[PDB]
């Protein structure tokens, strides 16, 4: 729905990774490279960036009245 | 399986579960009878306040 | 007792001091109406 | 001895001489568990109409980690009553917004978000949002958020030579041990070996590892909520508490 | 941390403490096995789920059991003491 905060695997901080490395994986560039250069080298983070949805984006015009 | 409790508390599989609850005010034939919604002050099968 | 106007996302705002026929808002004619979040603070422990 | 190998950002590597490998065991279990670092224990919701529940959005503070370096000294550990007080009022206008960390206004102004590029939640049109959070410092035992390091490593210390010259050693080992220059294997990075023996597997004369009996490698990586020295630090003064009241303990019974 | 005591004698102990986890009982099982005249020491955690440990210690009856885990946690002070002088000057 929306990035989680840290990698479940270790407590690493990734929210903040996920709009840098989306634009720029959307701008053109290998998400290899990307994910290398932004700071993120074991693959469970990389798991965590490469393989996100962002369902929030949708689920802002479907909420709840409240 | 044996599963990490770490990301569980980070939010690995965490999920939420909605269940529904809905009636509807039947009028049945009578004299302007109907079930009207109002919370309960006296009547008979009183669960408790 | 507010309610809220479900035409769109959160039309408004309702009161129960309102009466008209059947269940409506007199801003529109749409037939459907919410219960707002009532202002109390709320504590939600973060597990 | 501890013996520096490199500090990059957020990342210590050392190299411990003569310690059991139970005592390096231990430091970096109480760096993970026994070391205290602020975060968010309750939040109060006045308001909320983002399309995150109330649970969920708990939760994304709670993982927030807020820098706690001098924190420590001037808020009392839980064992002991002193709670931060962090605010979150905004509301978007006619366009979805995507709140961030660094719009966390804080009561205490040395206790700020590590990082404002967390985005917290993102909000609809005409969604307003407005909670109060209550830091508590904590440690990772109870829960892990309070956890200060997002990986602690302990690994053997490796010792690699090269038994003449093979070609095929550079190009199996999965670390960069072993370089192949003017037509000779030398070893460039003794220490980024981790003992897989596929280095020995393929080419079992070419190259000897063994394991160093005394030196061990200990690695930690903080999220930034306290400096890796000082959450080596924290967790050995918390495995010497620990010690000494047990002593204290026994002694008593005895 | 409560702690409590069974089957004590002059050379086999047995003591369970409620509130420690793997952490101190293998830091206490390695100084138990390095401090001499300690014949077999070792610690078990009965369940995971409930965070108490229990920590055996059997003696060739030079020393005492008890003394012999009080020189084990000395052991682990020195350590811990020499390890934050040592991180303090890096
Ligand atoms: S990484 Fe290192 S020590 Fe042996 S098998 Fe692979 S070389
Ligand atoms: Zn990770
Ligand atoms: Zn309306």
């Amino acid at each position: 729905m929306i990035i989680p905060i840290r990698c479940f695997t270790c407590g690493a901080v990734v929210a903040d990774k996920w709009e840098p490395f989306s634009n720029r994986v959307m701008g053109g560039e290998d998400p290899e490279k990307v994910l290398t250069e932004l700071g993120v080298n074991r693959y469970c983070c990389r798991r965590m960036l490469l393989s996100h949805v962002n369902i929030i984006r949708e689920i802002i015009h479907y909420t709840r009245p409240i | 399986i044996i599963m990490n409790k770490s990301s569980i508390e980070r939010g690995m599989y965490r999920s939420t579960f909605f269940r529904l609850y809905s009636t509807e005010e039947v009028k049945y034939p009578g004299g302007q009878e109907d079930k009207i919604i109002t919370p309960e002050a006296g009547v008979k099968g009183y669960k408790g306040k | 007792a507010k309610y809220r106007c479900g035409k769109c996302w959160k039309e408004l705002d309702d009161d129960q001091l309102k009466t008209l026929p059947g269940v409506r808002c007199p801003y529109c004619g749409y037939r459907i109406i919410y219960m707002v979040r009532k202002p109390t603070v709320k504590i939600v422990k973060a597990i | 001895p501890i013996s520096l190998i490199e500090r990059n950002g957020l990342r210590l590597r050392l190299v411990l001489e003569n310690y059991p490998l139970e005592f390096v065991n231990s430091i970096r279990r109480a760096s993970i568990l026994y070391v205290p670092v602020m975060a968010v224990d309750e939040v109060y919701f006045i308001e909320n109409n983002s399309p995150l529940y109330d649970e969920i959005l708990a939760h994304r503070l709670a993982l927030v980690p807020f820098v706690s370096d001098e924190a420590l000294e001037h808020y009392r550990p839980p064992e002991e009553g002193c709670y931060n007080r962090v605010y979150l009022d905004v509301e978007a206008k006619d366009q979805p917004l995507m709140i961030y960390s660094r719009d966390l206004k804080s009561e205490d102004q040395m206790i700020t978000p590590v990082s404002g590029a967390i985005p917290i939640v993102l909000l609809g049109s005409k969604q307003k949002i407005s909670l109060e959070a209550r830091l508590r410092l904590g440690y990772g035992k109870e829960h892990i958020k309070y956890s200060p390091v997002s990986v602690s490593i302990v690994r053997y210390y490796p010792k690699v030579t090269v038994l003449g010259n093979c070609e095929k050693a550079v190009e199996v080992c999965p670390e960069g041990v072993f370089a192949m220059e003017n037509n000779k294997l030398v070893v460039k990075n003794e220490l980024s070996c981790i003992l897989c023996e596929e280095c020995l597997k393929y080419c079992a004369g070419s190259v000897s590892i063994e394991s160093v009996e005394n030196k061990f490698i200990l690695e930690i990586e903080s999220v930034g909520s306290l400096k890796p020295e000082r959450i080596l630090i924290e967790a050995s003064k918390s495995l010497l508490r620990k010690l000494s009241e047990l002593k204290s303990k026994l002694e008593a019974g005895k | 941390m409560e702690i409590k005591v069974i089957k004590e004698e002059q050379n086999y102990l047995e003591l369970q403490i409620d509130g420690e986890e793997h952490t101190i009982g293998n830091l206490l099982k390695g100084m138990l096995l390095k401090v001499p005249g300690v014949k077999f020491a070792a610690y078990s955690l009965p369940h995971p789920l409930i965070t108490s440990i229990t920590i055996k210690i059997l003696t060739d009856g030079s020393i005492s059991a008890r003394e012999a885990l009080i020189k084990a946690i000395e052991l682990a002070e020195n350590y811990a003491n020499l390890f934050i002088d040592e991180v303090k000057k890096i």
